[PDB]
């Protein structure tokens, strides 16, 4: 009923528009009221809040122009920098496609600025890469030396400056004055200064504050923060020891086990990431990350029924996506459940909020069709995948395979050239182009294509026989 | 005061270094796409940021030298206070003196170096 009370109760119920809407009134009515002031600050900063732990988009500049790893060429198995590409689709030379895209995924790194620019913008991150990773209150007007004295105001004000305005320097000024006001005895200000540092670039100066905050009071937050810091310095085996220390503190934490599994998958030894995702499951059993990862791994290691179970679980827990339903369709078809197969693809096509998701669903429908026979339906589905996403290399490759099945060799050659131009990291377009060339002749093009195939999937077999035959023809 | 000034300058220089990295990448892209005007613009921006950063570097270097001098002065003070006493009465002072700096009890600190 009353303004302040109704606004605060709107805040408790996570409205975040009404709260501010009543405080703006209450502030116009009285120029001297700090309760509604910091309440509107909280509402504004929480309409946009996103926890700093899972925001790790380095981009392009950090990837090359910033060197922090001590060892330049460390032993294979101690640095971050399964099914073969003949089964599991790939994204780079290696790095098979993963389940559960998270905005911290790097999934390989480019070598030079030119390569990173001249590639698709979303081939190394979940979002397109970036070079660098009225108003309620004007930051240049308030004296942070006076709000630092009042911690009740200072905490919400720092959260506002950091998560709403993204002013790391003024946030760090406020946090430094606040920490010196608390005589360096509250772990929260230490963690916040460490976050300011970590997104300023100073990792060691942030690891110092995170360690000093762990000494004050163990919290899952500081453990994950140190994990981020250590992963940024390219030190997996330090992060794993720190995670096992945290699990010694918190015996069954799910985020810590999930971080261990993420590190094991970045190092690409799935035989332990599955164990740790299974521990996460034994703890949560609704975890979307572990369920999706184990489901994908179960699908690609020729066990599609277990993957169908793992994805029906996510269906049972109210998850309603385009990805989930296309996955259910692939699993139902390949696990030989032909009644619930195509309705899942229909729900997928219904739920797709993009033009690339629609293209992927049409690609998978073409796979279903070509598994059924009737190559014309798959032809149409691949052409629609192209019509939806012009830069869809798998559709080009499959449509060229079907074209050469029909007989049109030049169409297949052009389409395979387009596919291999869009995705060089794939091996199928190169191998097919080399095969058709060798079939007609042109052993130079066959060599230039089979060598790129071997560069893409270096443990292939038919590529090796092709290269042997070619090098034999050259003498 | 020297500590706080160093922290402020370090944050500022880190921000400018991030700007310079983005600019380097941004500048490189213009060169690749052969847009010479924006390339020259990026390099002008880089020149200005470098001059600002070198000014800040001089300031921070002088401040860091003064701070190191102050730290060595504090430690020489501890050592000259302890040095004035022979045997065990020396060691005590040193310990106490350090335990009087981690707590910023400057008056009690001086009382340790005055009587022991």
């Amino acid at each position: 009923m009353e303004p302040l009370l109704l606004a605060w109760s709107y805040f408790r119920r996570r409205r975040f528009q009404l709260c501010a809407d009543l405080c703006t009134q209450m502030l116009e009515k009285s120029p001297c009221d700090q309760a509604a002031w910091i309440l509107k600050a909280r509402a504004l900063t929480e309409m946009v809040y996103v926890d700093e732990i899972d925001v790790d988009e380095e981009g392009i500049a950090e990837m090359i122009l910033d060197e922090n790893a001590i060892a330049q060429v460390p032993r294979p198995g101690t640095s971050l920098k399964g099914p073969s590409p003949a089964v599991r689709p790939v994204t780079q030379a290696g790095r098979p496609i993963t389940g559960f895209l998270r905005p911290s995924t790097q999934s390989g790194r480019p070598g030079t600025i030119e390569q990173a620019i001249k590639t698709p913008r979303t081939a190394y991150t979940a979002r397109p890469i970036a070079s660098s990773s009225g108003p309620f209150i004007n930051l240049s007007r308030l004296n942070l030396a006076k709000y630092a004295q009042k911690p009740k105001l200072a905490k919400a004000l720092f959260e506002y400056i950091f998560h709403h305005e993204n002013d790391v320097k003024t946030a760090l000024d406020l946090a430094a004055l606040s920490t010196e006001h608390s005589q360096y005895k509250d772990w929260w200000w230490k963690v916040q200064i460490g976050k300011c540092y970590y997104r300023l670039g100073l990792y060691r100066e942030a690891e110092k504050q995170f360690k000093s905050a762990l000494k004050q009071q163990e919290m899952v937050d500081t453990f994950l923060y140190l994990a981020k810091v250590y992963i940024s310095l390219d030190q997996p085996l330090t992060a794993l020891n720190l995670f096992k220390q945290g699990l010694d503190k918190f015996p069954g934490e799910v985020t810590l086990l999930c971080g261990i599994a993420r590190i094991y998958e970045e190092m690409n030894n799935i035989s332990s990431a599955t164990e740790y995702y299974k521990e996460v499951l034994k703890q949560d059993n609704t975890h979307v990350e572990a369920i999706a990862c184990i489901g994908s791994n179960h699908f690609y290691t020729d066990q599609p029924e277990v993957a169908l179970r793992f994805y029906r679980r996510l269906l049972q827990m109210g998850v309603y996506n385009c990805q989930l339903f296309n996955n259910l369709g692939l699993c139902c078809f390949y696990a030989q459940q032909y009644d619930m197969t195509l309705t899942s693809f229909e729900r997928a096509l219904s739920l797709a909020e993009n033009e690339e998701e629609v293209a992927d669903v049409w690609y998978n429908l073409g796979h279903v069709a070509v598994g059924t026979g009737d190559t014309n339906l798959a032809h149409q589905c691949f052409r629609l995948a192209l019509v939806s996403n012009n830069q869809h290399a798998e559709a080009y490759n499959n449509l060229a395979v079907l074209e050469m099945r029909r007989g049109h060799v030049e169409q297949a050659k052009a389409l395979l050239q387009t596919a291999s131009s869009l995705a060089p990291h794939m091996y199928e377009p190169h191998f097919n182009f080399a095969t058709i060339s060798d079939k007609i002749g042109d052993l130079q093009r066959s060599y230039a294509a089979a060598k790129k195939s071997e560069a893409a999937f270096p443990d292939h077999v038919d590529t090796q026989h092709l290269i042997k035959q070619l090098e034999q023809h050259f003498a | 005061e020297y500590h706080s000034v160093h922290q402020k300058l370090s944050a500022d220089m880190a921000d400018n270094s991030n700007l310079i990295r983005s600019l380097l990448v941004q500048a490189e892209d213009a060169r690749l796409m052969r847009d010479m005007k924006t390339m020259k613009n990026r390099y002008k921006e880089l020149y200005d940021l470098n001059k600002d950063l070198l000014n800040g570097y001089k300031i921070r270097c002088n401040n860091h030298t003064e701070l190191l001098g102050s730290l060595k002065a504090v430690n020489q003070a501890i050592q000259r206070a302890g040095h004035l006493r022979v045997g065990k009465p020396k060691n005590q002072v040193i310990t106490a003196c350090r335990d009087a700096i981690r707590s910023n009890n400057i008056n009690m600190l001086f009382r340790i170096m005055r009587v022991g």
